[PDB]
């Protein structure tokens, strides 16, 4: 017995490479999926985000706004912002 | 004020400190792990005959005050705390001291005396594998059904039953020896296989449960009331089942053909690489693991009726399966049958240590891994080589999150399982 | 995308601990787990399938078959088509399976094939070309069979054809077998 | 390791206890522990 | 090591030829086989090695095989097979 025209490219691949090229490739991207979760928790849970998109947003004003300096200062306090997790906390937290 | 705002709540405060002689030394050993694995009854059986020493020493006449004479060495204790006796102390130093092997022979006879209730089943299930039949059936499903279901004691009067049942069976046997097979062992060739070997046992059993103190439709209401009740032993055996039922897979897997068909002894390999795909290894696969999902399921949600009630469906259906439609679609009964018996064996296990799981009840401390208990170099390298197989930890994790109570969503479930394997 | 999650989650706040959504957790872990028991179980039940009612059959429409001696000429060769081509009926099945009842291998193999997939050839016996052969290479022949101290080979090869159009992938499959003659026997003094 | 050891198991007995809310709080309390790497050197500190 | 000692010999146990015409039909065509498939002896190594000795790369190539690797096919010079043609298709043969 034959596979019908319609199923003929899954019969291509033997049950063997059908295990191969298809179950573990599900298998790795499943396992990817959660594979290293606990290293991406600083960036990841944030309580509040409103002040750091704010930031973004006076960042993106101001690159067309002219004042290139404020620029320049805007994107150093983000670096130094991602660069300490305790500043990260201290600016996550949920205000009144 | 809600649940979000409780997972994002956290601060500093929150962490704030305050040859000939291997030989000898392999039966010494035998001997210590047999002692240790039955100390316990060798201390009731020395207590026991302690007093009875006492009691028979005073029989002058008449023994009348059953707690006073005996409390010459409050009456509710199990300890020893009693008097010397010189022959008694004798006794137990000569079967001490002098014996190699006697001692051996000893150790195994009061082992066997220990326990009496585990090789009478096994004797039955044995009986009952060799000589398949109608006769022999009754007697195994109503063991998995009365005897390993009765929870303060083996049974009341099953044992009884078991005398009248091999009685009545032995007896019309012997009568028939001046589709019968499948209606019973009345055939004229060997008919009291294990016969004689069950009811000595069975009569053992009876002797050594008097001699040490005990008894010899509303009725099922209760029955089935007392499954259900407060602080019982509370032990959980769960990998043990797994085991089994691991054992059972690979089983299945390197004998397969003797459920076909017609057994040829072929491979799997081979007809995998073959591409031919045998239609009972897929069966048996796929009924295999839908029992262990709805085990898992069951130990999980933590319920004993439905745990029970999963283990009558099972047993039932796969006492019928043999003996049956099994054997009537290919002529090679049980006896002949190679790994059958087996296959079978290794599910009275399985449901020994079910019914034993429904008896005891569940634990309350589970969820935690059956490697994750003590910190050796071989645990973590097999817990290693378990995450490493595909699909088996993200399987067994969302199982877990689904079937277990908690406020949490999947991803910080799954946050929490890595950290516990990272921290592990 | 952190505030989005934020604020779709302010948007419908939870009670503080509410054990969970019954019905949202089982239907998400439901179809997490039917997903992963489908991908595992996926290439066996499928294939199963396949092998089971829902394949096709295939049956040659073509089988050719030749008889060649050494590497002179094809000594005999010969087709068929669908006027000699019988497929088994319910009765012969039963026949052929008597036959080889004594052997369980055999029966297996049999098992394994459904009424309607094995079919029988019917070969006629003289062949279907005239033997085209240069007489220099006639006498050659004539004159290994005699003397020759080697030994000839004796090809029969067959050779299959099947449609693609119902379903397949390779149209042709073949296979010789080959004997020998040892020489001073009496089959080639028999040939000569 | 052996406090955050006893965080975690202390999470899977209440999970099974049923007092949820101190799995939400011992939950709340091992992201904060894995978001600041200060308490984490503090917690994974060797005593006498 | 393949190359080396390990390798199989790989022998051929059939050689067919046909000389051919336009595309009217095979003029000639002939096989052989075993009796007729003559494997090189130390010998005549000997003299095919002496034919070449003048020329560098003959002798490279000739030194990369081991005396049971390389085989003479004795092509009967008859034709095989009698030169069947349809008589008009002689005639166009020869008129082209
Ligand atoms: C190589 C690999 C390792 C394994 C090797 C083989 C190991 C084999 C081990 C076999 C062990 C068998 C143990 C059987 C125990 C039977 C106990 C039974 O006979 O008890 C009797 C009682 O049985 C019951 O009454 C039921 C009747 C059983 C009748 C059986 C009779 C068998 C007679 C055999 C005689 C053999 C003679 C051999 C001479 C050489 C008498 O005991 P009893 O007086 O209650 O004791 C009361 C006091 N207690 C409780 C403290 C002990
Ligand atoms: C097919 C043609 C032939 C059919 C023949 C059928 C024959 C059926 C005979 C059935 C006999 C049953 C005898 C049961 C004896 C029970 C003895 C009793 O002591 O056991 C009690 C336990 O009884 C069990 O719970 C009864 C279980 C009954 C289960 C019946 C299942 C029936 C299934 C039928 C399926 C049929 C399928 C189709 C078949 C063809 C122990 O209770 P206990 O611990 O002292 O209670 C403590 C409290 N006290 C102190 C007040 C007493
Ligand atoms: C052909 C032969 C191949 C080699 C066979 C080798 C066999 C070796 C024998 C057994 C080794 C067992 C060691 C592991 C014991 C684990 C015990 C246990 O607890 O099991 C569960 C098992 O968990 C599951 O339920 C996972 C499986 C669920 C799906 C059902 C699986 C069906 C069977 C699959 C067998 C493997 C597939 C291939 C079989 C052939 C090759 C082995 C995992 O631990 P936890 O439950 O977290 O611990 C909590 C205890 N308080």
């Amino acid at each position: 017995k034959v596979s019908p025209p319609s199923l003929g490219f899954l019969a291509g691949y033997g049950i063997v490479g059908l295990y191969v090229e298809i179950v573990l490739v599900v298998g790795k991207f499943v396992r990817g999926f959660f594979s290293e979760i606990s290293h991406s928790i600083m960036f990841e849970e944030l309580p509040c985000v409103d002040r750091i998109l704010k930031l973004c947003q006076d960042i993106f004003l101001v690159r067309e706004t002219r004042e290139l300096e404020l620029e320049e200062e805007l994107y150093a306090k983000l670096i130094f912002l991602y660069r300490s997790p305790e500043t990260m906390i201290k600016w996550t937290r949920e205000r009144e | 004020l809600d649940h979000a705002t409780v997972i994002h709540s956290g601060d500093y405060f929150l962490f704030e400190s305050d040859l000939w002689v291997l030989g000898q030394a392999t039966v010494d050993g035998l001997t210590r792990w047999l002692r240790a694995f039955t100390k316990h009854h060798r201390t009731m059986s020395d207590v026991l005959c302690a007093e009875r020493y006492l009691l028979t020493q005073e029989l002058l006449r008449v023994g009348e005050v059953r707690r006073g004479v005996l409390d010459q060495l409050a009456s509710e204790l199990l300890l020893d705390r009693r008097l010397h006796i010189p022959e008694l102390e004798e006794a137990e130093r000569f079967e001490a001291q002098q014996g190699r092997t006697l001692r051996l022979l000893r150790a195994g006879y009061q082992c066997v005396a220990a326990h009496s209730e585990l090789l009478c089943y096994f004797i039955i299930i044995l009986n009952h594998m060799v000589t398949a039949s109608a006769a022999s059936l009754v007697l195994p499903v109503l063991v998995f059904l009365w005897a390993m279901l009765t929870i303060p004691r083996p049974s009341k009067r099953f044992w009884m039953t078991a005398i009248v049942f091999t009685e009545v069976m032995v007896v019309t046997k012997y009568l028939f020896q001046f589709p019968p097979r499948i209606l019973g062992l009345e055939k004229t060739d060997s008919y009291i296989k294990y016969d004689l070997v069950q009811l000595m046992a069975l009569f053992f059993h009876r002797s050594q449960l008097l001699c040490y103190g005990l008894w010899d439709q509303p009725l099922q209401r209760f029955f089935h009331d007392i499954l259900h009740t407060k602080y019982r032993a509370a032990t959980d055996v769960y990998a043990l089942m797994f085991l089994a039922d691991i054992v059972d897979i690979i089983i299945i897997i390197f004998g397969f053909w003797a459920f076909g068909k017609h057994s040829a002894a072929t491979d799997i390999a081979s007809s995998l690489s073959d591409d031919q795909v045998p239609q009972a290894f897929l069966f048996m696969l796929l009924v295999q693991f839908g029992t262990m999902v709805i085990d898992r399921a069951l130990y999980l949600r933590k319920t004993v009726l439905g745990k029970l009630a999963f283990q009558v469906v099972l047993v039932v259906a796969i006492h019928i399966w043999m003996f049956f439609i099994l054997p009537a679609v290919t002529e090679r009964m049980f006896s002949q049958n190679a790994v059958a018996q087996l296959w079978y064996f290794v599910k009275c296990i399985y449901f020994a240590l079910s019914a034993y799981q429904i008896r005891c009840g569940y634990p309350t401390r589970i969820l935690g891994n059956f490697l994750t208990k003590k910190y050796n170099h071989l645990n973590l390298f097999l817990f290693q080589g378990f995450r490493l197989v595909p699909f088996l930890v993200e399987l067994r994790a969302v199982m877990d999150w689904v079937w277990t109570d908690t406020t949490l969503s999947l991803s910080n479930w799954m946050c929490v399982e890595d950290i516990y394997a990272n921290i592990f | 995308i952190i505030k989005c999650s934020r604020e779709t989650e302010k948007k419908y706040p939870q009670p503080k601990g509410q054990k969970k959504k019954k019905i949202v957790k089982y239907g998400m872990g439901g179809l997490i787990i039917l997903f992963l028991i489908a991908i595992i179980w996926f290439p066996l039940l499928f294939m199963s399938l396949i092998r089971s009612v829902v394949g096709v059959v295939n049956q040659p429409i073509d089988v050719t078959v030749t008889l060649k001696l050494g590497g002179y000429e094809p000594l005999f060769t010969m087709s068929a088509q669908q006027p000699s081509i019988v497929p088994f009926t319910p009765q012969a099945y039963e026949e052929l399976s008597q036959q080889f009842d004594p052997y369980p291998l055999a029966m297996q193999f049999i098992s394994q094939y459904s009424p309607e997939d094995i079919v029988t050839a019917q070969i006629e016996g003289s062949s279907g070309a005239l033997w085209r052969i240069s007489p220099p290479s006639r006498a050659q022949m004539k004159q290994e069979l005699y003397n020759g101290t080697a030994d000839i080979t004796l090809r029969f090869t067959w050779n299959f054809q099947r449609d693609l159009a119902k379903g397949g992938t390779v149209e042709y499959t073949n296979e010789k077998h080959t004997l020998e003659l040892a020489p001073n026997s009496t089959a080639r003094r028999q040939l000569a």
